[PDB]
């Protein structure tokens, strides 16, 4: 009655029989931009059902030695479906998201994934090891697209900050003995009313195993983690030709 | 006073009590802020709230 | 006009962001209420499900037998203004005589406060911040001596000509704001408004400032947001002839009327550069002290 | 002019003085402030949010740092064996330094309030067990055995559908506030010790791991407050930041 | 006397400080102010007045400077050929520097608002034609062809009794205000591009010039405002002015 | 040709949304633009010199010897105003002496 | 205060709000000006005004 | 600014001057004062013992 | 020119004239010249008792 | 990834042994005749 759940938006429906409730980041639901907060004058386009639906973009395999991964929003979707097209044809974009991370196993497996959302997740580099070289992460690392990217040093989140404090951000845990999924709703977060979906990633989705996956020889060893997400209250403005970056 | 409203906190849910001698409000002192707090925004951002007495997973 | 039902009943356009929580007044710590033994079934405060993502709701009263305590301890010192409205060093500018850096009697400093760890770590606790500020300029010789020297500080906003010398025409300062003051005088002090084109400055910007290919040579621009670049701080000794004394200008910032959004984990590795969160890969240290075993102090 | 007389303090620059200073840009109006989610009004809001407590703060090589985030439990010999221990002092070097509470704590000289640590079991669904978690107020030395620990404030945790349990470390002090405790005369402000013991045993059937881990999350209760603002003990910079 | 205490700022001279200073001529009364036409109260009044935009900013020899004030159109081969292009950034080096709007813009760090450019055809009465004028918001590269430009904000101009047409460059930004754009990270504040194409063709009968010119006049819309007063990028003096 | 600027607005050229513009027009008032002290005169009093080696000097009050200020006021044909004058003195090195 | 009216803006269509300690008003601060604007004086100084919808040359 | 004129005494430090000085810890609130026996209000109370 | 800084228990004590602790981002400090009058400040009752 | 772009359901095994996929009526015509290879594929319903 808090374990069972159904999420329906657009022409897509998700079900789960082992949930752990739903998190609504910073305590507020996504909303369209008000006439007082707005600044751009053109009438926006709000595609509704064709873009605010569930997209299942990627699957990773959880292994006894996995370090963890991250994805950037809206980067992950910029090249998928009608959402992607709208994000490419328009300069300005804004939306919220419903993120549903899936991972099931058996009552004999164990492990815990921390699923969190970190706004303005700026990536850093190891600075040449000694810290004397002022290196910078390449485009493929800051905006990894749908395949996401694996954390090199999860302890400091590849950005010099403790993962132990990541719980100060909207999050849920996927503790196999308890639940098989995480659901996080996120409102638009920025210091501007709209922004480029291409040049700016509003937040990052982190999936990091804090308690290692484990099981005995003979139990299914392939434990996938799948990422499904749905834009919410999408708005676009500043129309012109399509641009990929 | 009859000054400009150019303070970084103009229109905040927490009102301030400050001092100033110039026509621009941002020159004013920091003053006293209002003591409101909303811990739940971060500590309990759940949709369907769960009681203390009951077991969290019903 | 509208007619088909799905349109009439749609929520497309709702600008009222529904909020699940509201702030309540809390001038003092919460009190403790008397409690007694409870030997109940069904009732279980101690048990939780951290997976949900929420912190424990269990209180003292439900875990042990408590007395009544009237807590009048104040929560005033933990407000944003209380924590941040304390002047701290954010910039140091040298004006030596015989030197390698600024041996020309003037200097330009890009207004960026991330070159000092104490202040930086504090503000980086939040993602977005909006505030006014009070800046204080402390000048003296390298020994801390005070000398009869007149200086000019000029704020050069983006787009205004940066002086290229002690005699530059830009020092006419017909529109930019300038401060003329002597080292013998007390520190100069002024109030600065919130100047970003954005509704808030942001210590972290996960993106690029422009469109196009983001090749190796342009990666220096990842994380650069113009909205945080307020301009240049220019200083010069006021004369057409070189000053007789070597000078040092320390810049202190005291934020006021502060608002912050989105708390983040706090920096735990030494800072290396102003522009990024790069850390020394070969010296990743634990966040704190360590011990030999988990069963010993 | 009007008769005035300068008093001491004149010309001094107090970094915490809340004064009025001349505005550099007259008639300037700041960009309006739109709505942004997650506005925080008081640091105490953050102290009530649980963050991971590094009870297992022993591994130090980079490749093992993530191991500090969780400690283990496994089938024993049923002798009420000890599982782990740590001081409850939040603003002291040790496990608490990994938590946001501990870090924010470092910016204040004194604190007051009850604390809470929630333990989440991450073993398999088929694993069961009962643990005894105790809090020993000041004066009580590290409990030599479970029987001794049991005399203090404690909780007996039973594994089940509810993955976690909460140990409340109630405010039990002689003074209204405690300064940061450390070896020496300041140990006067110590909060106490927390010890974890096996009440029964970690039992598991055939086919399930004999070792599982527990993750500890800690935060402050609603009666917690801090005062006397100070600089943190760490300064994260070696040379100049360029 | 009365107990006072000097604070920092004491003795400093802030050029923008709006203070009170002693009057040198007591009881002096200024010459009365008669009525004079054309009083301006706010610089924004001037920004709404159209001035000539030097779209054709290529000729540089003194004898050809006047040619910058107008660009040409002439009979083509009907392939939707490109006529001219320019950035819409008003406070950026280029065509806009010839306009009063661009100059006044130079005294402010930030601006916000919609812009407008009115094009006046000065060909013969017998010349006709249709042009497509487009505005490409940020992110869109210089349109390679008319088909691409057509995807943005645009106007299709038809020559007739009404000599002119107005292209509105609507405010489409991510931020409430834009700082002056320039190559580099500040290109973040770029406004976009304006391109002019032949929709049909410049048609003319026997006896009329095969080439005519267009004059562009630009100004700001009523939602335009500027802020954060600064010194202009130019200083029109080399040595001392004697 | 009429001599007036275009009356066309955003609303009539494209489909616009509603925007509540609270951006202030305060900083573009005459006083805001001009009430900023700027250099308008420099006077030398050298010891051994060609100009004023006699310990005194006369300066005709004309502010047109400095480009920044001059260009600003020359935007208008007629101007009426009061003014605040500040005199900053020091040696050529910027040193302060008991004089 | 009861001072002289020797300010350069005495009798202006835009009233000011200023500060002063001397008997001569011109010593006063610049203060705040009133925000009135008349763009048409320069942008549309035509005798017979022409609508937006209609064609300017009837 | 406002016309003032410094009088003698200016800058002097009188050890018994009861003046106002800037607070170093803004918004700091002292530990509440519990009841303690034997509070003395005036030295004359002691002279009668 | 001198700098006086109040270092509460638990705050880093400067170990030199160039110590990073002098950034004084949170501790209260007073910068003043010997030529100036004596520095003066008000201190609250700060004990935990 | 391609299938995911259409109408779908994500089924999770549990106490509830079954799940229901609704194949909503999405046609150009009010009625469909029986579809078969050829011009009558015009009335095809789609793929699952
Ligand atoms: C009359 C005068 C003379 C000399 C200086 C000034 C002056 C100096 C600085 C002023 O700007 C203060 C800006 C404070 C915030 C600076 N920020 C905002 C965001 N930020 C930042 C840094 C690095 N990454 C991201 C953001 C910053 O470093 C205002 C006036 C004024
Ligand atoms: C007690 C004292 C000591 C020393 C100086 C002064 C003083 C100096 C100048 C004063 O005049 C200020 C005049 C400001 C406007 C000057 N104008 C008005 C018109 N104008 C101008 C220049 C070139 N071409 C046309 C007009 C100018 O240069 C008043 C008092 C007063
Ligand atoms: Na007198
Ligand atoms: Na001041
Ligand atoms: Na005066
Ligand atoms: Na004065
Ligand atoms: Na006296
Ligand atoms: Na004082």
């Amino acid at each position: 009655s808090d374990r069972v759940a159904q999420l329906t938006i657009g022409n897509s429906t998700i079900t789960t029989q082992e949930a752990a409730n739903i998190i609504v980041g910073y305590g507020e639901w996504p909303s369209y931009c008000s006439d007082s907060d707005a600044t751009a004058v053109d009438k926006p386009t709000r595609p509704d059902v064709s873009v605010n639906r569930f997209y299942t973009l990627d699957t990773k395999l959880w292994e006894k030695s996995s370090k963890g991964w991250y994805w950037k929003f809206p980067d992950v979707l910029t090249e998928t479906g009608v959402f992607g097209q709208n994000a490419q044809f328009h300069y300005l974009y804004r939306s919220g998201f419903c993120i549903h991370v899936q991972c099931n196993a058996s009552k004999f497996h164990q492990g815990a994934l921390l699923v969190a959302v970190l706004p303005e997740y700026v990536i850093g580099t190891v600075a040449g090891g000694t810290g004397t070289e002022d290196t910078h992460p390449p485009y493929k690392q800051t905006q990894p697209g749908a395949d996401g990217f694996e954390l090199q040093h999860p302890y400091v989140l590849d950005a010099g900050i403790p993962i132990s404090q990541l719980t100060v951000c909207p999050h849920q845990w996927i503790n196999l003995r308890t639940n098989n999924c995480a659901t996080i709703i996120v409102p638009y977060i920025n210091a501007l009313p709209f922004d480029s979906a291409l040049n700016h990633c509003n937040f990052g989705l982190l999936v990091v195993p804090i308690s290692p996956l484990d099981y005995d020889q003979g139990a299914t060893p392939v434990i996938p983690i799948t990422i499904t997400l749905a834009p919410m209250c999408s708005e676009f403005a500043g129309l012109r030709q399509a641009v990929t970056q | 006073s009859h000054e400009n409203s150019n303070s970084a906190t103009e229109g905040s849910t927490i009102n301030y009590t400050t001092i100033n001698y110039y026509k621009d409000s941002y020159a004013a002192t920091a003053g006293k802020q209002s003591l409101k707090q909303d811990p739940d925004k971060f500590a309990n951002p759940v949709k369907d709230i769960f009681t203390e007495m009951a077991a969290p997973l019903k | 006009g509208d007619r088909v039902a799905d349109v009439i009943e749609s929520s497309i356009g709702d600008s009222v962001s529904r909020a699940l929580t509201h702030a309540l007044p809390a001038p003092t710590g919460q009190n403790t209420q008397v409690s007694s033994h409870r030997l109940d079934t069904g009732k279980v405060p101690a048990l939780q499900a951290a997976e949900i993502g929420a912190s424990s709701n269990a209180s003292d009263e439900s875990m042990i037998e408590t007395r009544c305590v009237l807590n009048s301890h104040s929560t005033a010192e933990t407000t944003l203004d209380s924590f941040f409205s304390r002047a701290g060093l954010v910039g140091e500018i040298d004006l030596p005589l015989k030197g390698t850096t600024n041996p020309n009697g003037y200097a330009n400093w890009d207004i960026d406060i991330t070159g000092y760890a104490q202040m930086r770590r504090k503000v980086e606790l939040f993602t977005y911040m909006r505030f006014d500020a009070e800046f204080t300029f402390v000048a003296c010789t390298p020994t801390g001596e005070v000398v009869p020297q007149l200086l000019q500080y000029m704020f050069v906003p983006p787009g205004a000509p940066k002086p290229d010398s002690r005699e530059s025409l830009a020092w006419q300062t017909a529109t930019n704001p300038s401060v003329f003051v002597k080292l013998s005088d007390p520190p100069a002090q002024v109030s600065v408004p919130f100047m970003s084109p954005a509704s808030a400055y942001q210590w972290f910007y996960d993106g690029y400032p422009t469109f196009g290919e983001h090749k190796q040579e342009k990666d220096l621009e990842y994380g650069a947001c113009p909205n945080n670049m307020m301009g240049t701080f220019s200083v010069r000794t006021v004369g057409t002839s070189k000053s007789k004394y070597p000078l040092v200008v320390r810049i202190y910032m005291r934020m006021k009327h502060v608002r912050a959004w989105i708390p983040r984990p706090m920096r735990n590795q030494n800072y290396l550069f102003k522009a990024n969160p790069n850390y020394a890969g070969n010296s990743i240290k634990p966040t704190g002290a360590s011990r030999t075993a988990i069963t010993t102090l | 002019g009007f008769p005035t007389e300068l008093k001491p303090g004149t010309n001094q620059f107090l970094t915490t003085d809340d004064g009025v200073s001349a505005p550099i840009l007259p008639n300037f109006h700041p960009t309006p402030c739109i709505h942004i989610p997650g506005e925080v009004r008081n640091l105490l809001e953050l102290c009530q949010v649980e963050t991971i407590l590094e009870v297992n703060n022993v591994p130090t090589n980079a490749t093992s740092l993530m191991e500090r985030l969780r400690f283990p439990v496994s089938a024993q010999a049923g002798k009420g064996e000890l599982c782990a221990v740590f001081r409850a002092d939040p603003g002291r070097n040790g496990p608490w330094q990994s938590t946001l509470l501990g870090q924010l704590c470092g910016y204040y000289t004194q604190w007051s309030g009850s604390l809470e640590v929630t333990f989440m079991f991450t073993g398999s669904f088929m694993a069961t067990g009962k643990m005894l978690i105790a809090y020993t107020p000041p004066g009580g030395p590290l409990p030599k055995d479970r029987a001794t620990a049991m005399l203090g404030t404690h909780v007996i945790w039973d594994f089940g559908l509810q993955s976690s349990v909460t140990l409340v470390i109630p405010w039990i002090s002689n003074t209204h506030y405690r300064a940061h405790a450390r070896d020496g005369v300041f140990d006067y402000y110590t909060t106490g010790l927390v010890s974890i013991w096996y009440q029964t045993n970690y039992v598991v059937p055939i086919g399930a791991p004999n070792t599982a881990y527990i993750i500890a999350l800690a935060a402050a209760q609603k009666n917690f407050t801090m005062k006397l603002c100070k600089d943190a003990s760490d300064i994260l910079q070696t040379g100049t930041i360029q």
